[PDB]
This record gives C-alpha cells, structure tokens and sequence, in this order.
RNA sequence: CGCGGGGUGGAGCAGCCUGGUAGCUCGUCGGGCUCAUAACCCGAAGAUCGUCGGUUCAAAUCCGGCCCCCGCAACCA
RNA sequence: GCCCGGAUAGCUCAGUCGGUAGAGCAGGGGAUUGAAAAUCCCCGUGUCCUUGGUUCGAUUCCGAGUCCGGGCAC
RNA sequence: CCUCCUAAAGAGUAACGGAGGAGCACGAAGGUUGGCUAAUCCUGGUCGGACAUCAGGAGGUUAGUGCAAUGGCAUAAGCCAGCUUGACUGCGAGCGUGACGGCGCGAGCAGGUGCGAAAGCAGGUCAUAGUGAUCCGGUGGUUCUGAAUGGAAGGGCCAUC
RNA sequence: UGCCUGGCGGCCGUAGCGCGGUGGUCCCACCUGACCCCAUGCCGAACUCAGAAGUGAAACGCCGUAGCGCCGAUGGUAGUGUGGGGUCUCCCCAUGCGAGAGUAGGGAACUGCCAGGCAU
C-alpha cells in the first residue's frame, strides 16, 4: 500500500545527489522475504555487478531469505564480486528505508568484506 | 450606467484600440446589430441604447447585451494645471473595435428588428449594421 | 487663477536590482553563468554548472559551454555545461 | 542606532584578547550566551562567555 | 479476551456467508478505535486538560496524547497552538480488550441510552458513539465525584459501505435501545 | 481647490497610539416618601460605535472609498 | 555609555543601628442624622526587587545587575 | 532603500505616471540528520451542529513562506523531532554589476569544528528592503614606532564603539 | 530464443486519468507475531525486527475500452521586419517572417540495463 509512495520520496533526496554528483552507487532493496543489491554505474547505464536472496549461489544455505543474517550474506558476496569487476570507491544509496537493521547489518557487511567507499 | 462591482485596479492606461474583436458573429439571438467602425462606448450610451429597444419592443423578446464598458476613463478637474498626479475615473468604457456584435434578439418579428435597432443606432457613436446568425 | 489638484500617495519609484547580467557560450571557470536571481525555478542547475549560490546566481563550475536542457518530471529548465 | 534589540560582545575564554560582536534580545530573555566557536589566536575552537559585563 | 476470538471463528464466517464475498479475508475488520474526550470545557483555567487525560487514561489503557489546536475560531477564538482535546488510539489487543468493556459492560450502565438508538455511520463505514457520561473504572472505589464529560467513541473497520458495515460491529451485538 | 480634526444609550462627553475591554453626568422607565407635583432615595433599561469595503484568528479602534459636521487655507503681479 | 539617589498598605513616606512589618488618606461592615455632608468604631498589606555575602541570626548591614527620577558627557 | 507595472519578448529607461512596503526580527526562526505533507467543503460526531478536538471521504497546495510584492519551492526553500554552534579565522581563481566611492557572487586551498554509517553537508536565515562615506573621539589587543639613551604619554596596525 | 515478476534508468502527458476485465508455492503486496535490538510527543498505523499458513480483497503490474486529460496538420486569420501610399485616433501595397485558437487526424506509450521464474 501507501508505503511504496512514501518509500519513493524519502529516497530521492539522498539519490539525486549521487547521481548528480557523479558517484557509482551501491543500491540496496528490502522486501520481507527478498533482500536485494545492486552496485549501479553512476550515470544509470550498467548495473555492474548485483547479490540477491533469490540468487542460487546466496539461496541454499540460509535459514530465511528476509533476515539481518541473510542481509549479511548479500553484503557478503557483493562485495568481494564488485572487487573483482574491480570496483570501489562506490557510495551508499539507501533507497528509502531507514539506516537500521538488515540495512545495517549488509552495509557494515560489504565495507568490512571488502568494499571501499 | 453599468460598472464593474470591483475591481482589481482603479486608473488604468490609455492604450491603443487597435485590432478587430472577437464577437464577430451573432449567436444567442437569432440577429443583432453589429459595430462597423470602431470607437469607445461610455456606458450611458449602452444605457441610452438598452432603453431605446425596450420603448421600441416592449414586452416581446429577450434583449442581449454582448459588450460591457469596463476600462474606466479618467477626466482632470475643470480648470487645473498640468500633471499633479493622474485624473480622477469618470465613466466607464467599452472598446469596441470593427465586427463586435453589440446587441442581439430574439422573440421578435424581423421587420419590428430593423425598426428597433434603428432608434438604438441612433443613439450609439459609430457606424452598425443588422447581423443575422447563419448556419455555419 | 493658479488651481491646485494636490498631492499623491504618489509611486516611491523602484529600484535597479532585479537582474542585470547573464551570459553564454563561454570560457571562464567561474562565470556568473546566469544570475537570474530571485529563482532557482526559472533556471535549475546540472552538471559541471552544478552553480548555484545563495542568491540563485548559477555560476559555471569548470571551463565550458552552456548547453541549456529541459529535464525530467515538471519539465524545469537546466543550465549543465560542455567541458572545454 | 538600530532596533530595540542591542549589541553585546562575546569574549573569548582563552586568556588571549579576541572577542566576536553580535546583537540579543535583552528584553525577551537575558539569559547570557555560553556558545563554542573558533577562537584564531589559540587557533582553536573554544567556548566564549559573557556580554559585554564585568 | 473474547472478542478477538469471538471475531476470528464466528464474525468472519458469518460475513462471508451472507454477503458472499470474493475472498474471505476480505470481510471487513476491525480498525483502530479513537476514543477522544475533545475540549471538554474551559480553555482558559488550562488545568483541566491535564485533568482529562489522568481521568480518560483510566479507562483508555494507555496515556492520552493531549491534542494541541489547529488555526481556529469556534467557540472562542482560540487562534492556534493552545492544548485542547484529549486522543488516545487503539488496535490489536489493547482494542479488542477495550471493545470488551465496552459492551460488555459500559453500554449497558449507560442508563436512558443517549448511548444508541438508531445511530448512522460515515459516508463508507466508520462509526462514532459520543458517550455522555461516566462508565466503569479499574478495581474498585470507582467514584470520586468529580467533574462528568463525556467522550466520543470513534471506532473504525475497512468497509466498503456503511450499509455493509452495520452487518459487522452487529455480529458482535449491538445496542438494546438501537 | 487643498490640509488636519469629528460622526457613541433619547443629550453632552470618554475609551480610538497591532486591536479582543461600552464608562460618566443628564434624560428615561419601575418602586418609595408627599394630600399631590417638585426634589430626594433605591432598582433597571438604553449603543450590533456614520456608512460600505479591506487587512486580521479577532477591528469602534488599524487601513481604503463615499456622504455629513468643524478648523485652517484657496495668493503673487 | 559614568557618578548619584529611589523601587513595599493601591499611594507617598516610614516604625526597620540585624534580633521587631507603621503613621496620613483609599474600599466594606456597624453605630446617627431632612438618606448625605458628616463623628466614633473594628480589618485593611508587603519573602521590603532579582541575586550574592558578613553572621549566633541581618531585607536594611556589605555587594552585582533591571526599571524610574537628577547632574556632567556628545 | 526594496517589489510589481509603464519598460518597447537581452541591458529596464522618464514624468508631483499607476500600486504596495521597509529603518528590523532570529541564539532558533541558524547548521545537520531523520521523518512527514496543504487550504476548503462534505458526511458521521458527548453542548461551540456558523467555526474547537475526532474519524472517514473528496480534493491536490487553491496552502505555507518572521514581515511587502514579484520570483520560488515537494528532492521541499513548508511542518515536526534529535544532536549542535560552519551566524567559523586566514585567503580566493573566476566573475556579473556601477562614472567613481562601493556593492554582489564564488569553485577551491590552509587552519580548526559540528552533524551524519558514509557519500556529503555547512562561511546565517529561499532570494531581493532592515542604511551611513570621511574626519574626530572611545574601549580592548599588538614591540610596529615612540623627537638625546632607556621607559612613557602619543602615533600606527588589528578588533570594535 | 519467447512470455511473466522485481530493482536502476533513458525520454519525461501521443507516456496521464476514467471505466471494465485480470494475476499470485517465481516474485510483489497485503499478511501474522512483537520476542528482541528498534519505535510512537498516545498509537507495532508509521518505523523496525522475527517469520508459517492465508488472500489476490486493497495496492500494483498487465490487457481491453476513447469518456475525459493530451498531442495535432494543411489552408486562412492576427502580428511584424524592411521599403512605399493614403481616406492617417488607423489601414492599405511590395516582399521576407508568420502565430494563438479551431478543423481533419493521432491517441490507452516507445525503449536501454542488470536480476529471478516458467515455457521453448
């Protein structure tokens, strides 16, 4: 329901400042059984490498899909895939939600797996 | 003497009466009196022409004014000296430029028409001519 | 004789101040690039004119030239520059 | 000169003689500024005191 | 207690079956109830507000939020800004307990049943039962002859039609004057 | 022409300075004293602030227009 | 912007060397007269301006600042 | 001194031409993070049933904006909450602007700091009104000088009245 | 290869709105629970965390439908440059430029990216 209309708003504020100041953005999405990220080039054109929860490679091993646990495994992998590409110097687009839990747990994730911002 | 009941403005520039105006067909009544030349109307005009159909066609028909005076013209007092601020409004003007229909009827013989529109003619500060309203 | 019609509420006149100087196709690092004051509507800011100080002045912000675009949702009008 | 509202100085609390001036609203609330701001004499950020009192 | 789980086996099946809907969680249910004493009286003396909220407290569950005015005009002209009205708010279980005091018990020792007959709803399915007086309190020593006020009680569902929306709130039975 | 002041219960006056507030003395009406009136005593009633608009949450009040009353000014050769 | 000097009964003043809240008139009731003007009566109110401090305790005694009133300054 | 029109689709340019305001406010009404969205009317509503507070709906800013009008704004420049003093000191390419005085604007650099996980943001207020040249004199700082040497009145620079 | 679902776009109303149909063991909403970090000037509505069954209901995606929003020729019309005329408060003539409105008609979107499912 409304959510989607307040979510949208909350996000544009942070999102056009990335973009306008140039910087590959590292996009997250929550949803209550999906945890998502994107690593975006910073002019909107490739995404450059994504994680998640609906991804094999993530799937199997995880007791839900919708988690802090399971957020850490997207930062997880997404990082170490994003170096490989070799990608940092990347900042972080909350999308919306509040800078908290799952978030929390996958952005201190993907900086401490390797990602430097 | 009609009037605008308020305004946004009390004085107001001269202007130019230049171009030809909108209301170049009859379209409520079946036929009325058009301005030919250009000029201004000063609102008792409007009056004195509303009056001269009404003693002309009685309690037949439904008359239609189309133009309403709504620029108000400025007069300087009797004998003053040049330029101490604009003029006071005076009376209140209609521009008509060439084509704007003025009056219109319905509910009324054709022959009784001309007649009427004759007397407020009489009574206007331009040239006018019958109009009447066509299919297309 | 002599006849007064009197004083007035009168105007206090204006000002000046309103806008005075915008400029176009240029060079400069730091150009006032459009000082269409009293805004930051009537011209947005994009790009390396990424201007726009507290007064809506939206000074080029590297060596360019002014492209002028009309971008996105609201179709407001954006000064960006090409780099030279 | 100006306003109702008036001009006080607010002193560093350093030792060293600098001072920034700024004007309140004695009336409304006279409760004295305490306030943190640069001080360039110690070149440091510092607290400043007072209004323009002993 | 009872309520909830009263609503959960019975109400639900009950509407579904007399008005066939789509699905059957699309029966309507219960939203939050509002309660809200308003004003009261006196502005001024601006005590008795904080008088209100420890009084409605009571029978709420929970702390009123004291309502501030919006630009206004009324009765007074009370401009903006001022306390005024009281609010509480309610769902889940701390409602489905209240909405058993209600009922259960408030309803019937309202004496003469300014507290019912007849009453219509929104214009889609909201309702609101302005209470005249004082009801039950706690454990004991209810009384301390204080100083009356009644509240509205505005008690919501999602509901399509007020037609539709009387069938619930009288699957759980409702007043003996209505 | 122009400028400034005024328009209050049946009478004369007050409050008019970004404002929510109706007061005084007379007169009036009811009761009282007196053979009766006068006076005297007690009680009460009486103004939707000239009029229309505007700004304001709110205007007798501030602001604008018109009518009405007053003071001053309407020359210089 | 200094030096001064005041800030209380509603008022002006003042019992107030720190051991301790008043005179004169103001509003109500009682007591008398052609009500009254006018006697006599019993209540009229203050954390002495807000803060420091001496001390066995002190408002005032020693002090810092707000407002009023008076000088010289500019 | 500001805003609108006259003003002629870059500069905005007169007239005792038309129409309105300012001579300040603000220690949060500034900074920053985070959240949220308006006038008005209807319908239900315990006594303001003409207008409180409430709930629902329509609407879609018709509102807001410290104060005038014009421009502005939803990523809000609006409204609320938390921590706070970047209402910073040194400069400053580049520039619009004016006869000059002067006024406006500002990336970035150096010092130190606040907010935020970070990017980043911040050198007053969403902008344009809220003013005063110079002499003279005042208070504080500064080895810079201080009429024979050394000190000092005094003078200079800096802050500011 | 295709179809469908989600994120980030580009262009930014021919893209919108209405109305009707339609989709859920990919997915997405709603969803239940609030234990716990977290959270409400009261309110687990919001925010946040932990998750099974349930439902396609509302939201939203998709499709149909032109009712409305919206785009929109050509020609004529207004206006104006320059040069010339006159019955000059304004209009004509030469020739360059040429709208706004309105009419025919178009119209229910095109499209890049990475990500998952299903069919092939």
């Amino acid at each position: 329901m409304d959510k989607k209309s307040a979510r949208i708003r909350r996000a544009t504020r942070a999102r056009r400042k990335l973009q306008e100041l140039g910087a590959t953005r590292l996009v997250v999405h929550r949803t209550p059984r999906h945890i998502y990220a994107q690593v975006i080039a910073p002019n909107g054109s490739e995404v450059l490498v994504a994680a998640s929860t609906v991804e094999k490679a993530i799937a199997e091993q995880l007791k839900y899909t919708g988690n802090k646990d399971a957020a850490a495994a997207v930062g997880k992998a997404v990082a170490e895939r994003a170096l490989e590409k070799g990608i940092k110097d990347v900042s972080f687009d909350r999308s919306g939600f509040q800078y908290h839990g799952r978030v929390q747990a996958l952005a201190d994730a993907a900086r401490e797996a390797g990602l430097q911002f | 003497m009609l009037q605008p009941k308020r305004t946004k403005f009390r004085k107001m520039h001269k202007g130019r009466n230049r171009g030809l105006a909108q209301g170049t067909d009859v379209s409520f009544g079946s036929f009325g009196l058009k301005a030919v030349g250009r000029g201004r109307l000063t609102a008792r005009q409007i009056e004195a022409a509303r009056r001269a159909m009404t003693r002309a066609v009685k309690r037949q028909g439904k008359i239609w004014i189309r133009v309403f005076p709504d620029k108000p013209i400025t007069e300087k007092p009797l004998a003053v000296r040049m330029g101490k601020g604009k003029g006071n409004v005076e009376y209140w003007v209609a521009l008509i430029q060439p084509g704007k229909v003025l009056y219109e009827m319905d509910g009324v013989p054709e022959e009784l028409a001309r007649e009427a529109f004759k007397l407020a003619a009489a009574k206007l500060p331009i040239k006018t001519t019958f109009v009447t309203k066509t299919v297309m | 004789a002599h006849k007064k019609a009197g004083g007035s509420t009168r105007n206090g006149r204006d000002s000046e101040a309103k806008r005075l100087g915008v400029k176009r196709f240029g060079g400069e690092s730091v150009l006032a690039g459009s000082i269409i004051v009293r805004q930051r509507g009537t011209k947005f800011h994009a790009g390396a004119n990424v201007g726009c100080g507290r007064d809506h002045t939206l000074f080029a912000k590297a060596d360019g030239k002014v492209k002028f675009e009309v971008k996105g949702p609201k179709n407001r009008k954006f000064i960006s520059i090409e780099a030279e | 000169a100006k306003g109702i509202r008036e001009k006080i100085k607010l002193v560093s609390s350093a030792g060293t003689g600098h001072f920034y001036t700024t004007t309140k609203n004695k009336r409304t609330k006279p409760e004295k500024l305490e306030l943190k701001k640069f001080d360039p004499v110690v070149r440091q950020h510092v607290i400043y005191k007072e209004a323009k009192i002993k | 207690a009872k309520l909830h789980d009263y609503y959960k086996d019975e109400v639900v099946k009950k509407l579904m079956t007399e008005f066939n809907y789509n699905s059957v969680m699309q029966v309507p249910r219960v939203e939050k109830i509002t309660l809200n004493m308003g004003v009261g009286e006196a502005i001024a003396d601006k005590k008795l507000l904080d008088n209100a909220a420890a009084d409605l407290a009571a029978i709420s569950g929970q702390k009123p939020l004291i309502t501030k005015a919006r630009k206004s005009v009324a009765g007074f002209k009370i401009r903006q800004g001022y306390p005024i009205g009281c609010k509480v708010t309610l769902r889940g279980e701390r409602m489905w307990e209240f909405f058993e005091r209600l009922i259960t018990i408030a309803v019937p020792r309202i004496r003469d049943f300014r507290g019912l007959s007849a009453k219509s709803f929104d214009g889609r399915g909201n309702y609101s039962m302005g209470v005249r007086e004082q009801i039950i309190f706690p454990e004991i020593d209810y009384d301390k002859v204080d100083r009356v006020r009644g509240l509205d009680i505005t008690i919501t569902t999602t509901a399509k039609s007020d037609e539709e929306g009387r069938a619930l709130l009288a699957a759980f039975d409702f007043p003996f004057r209505k």
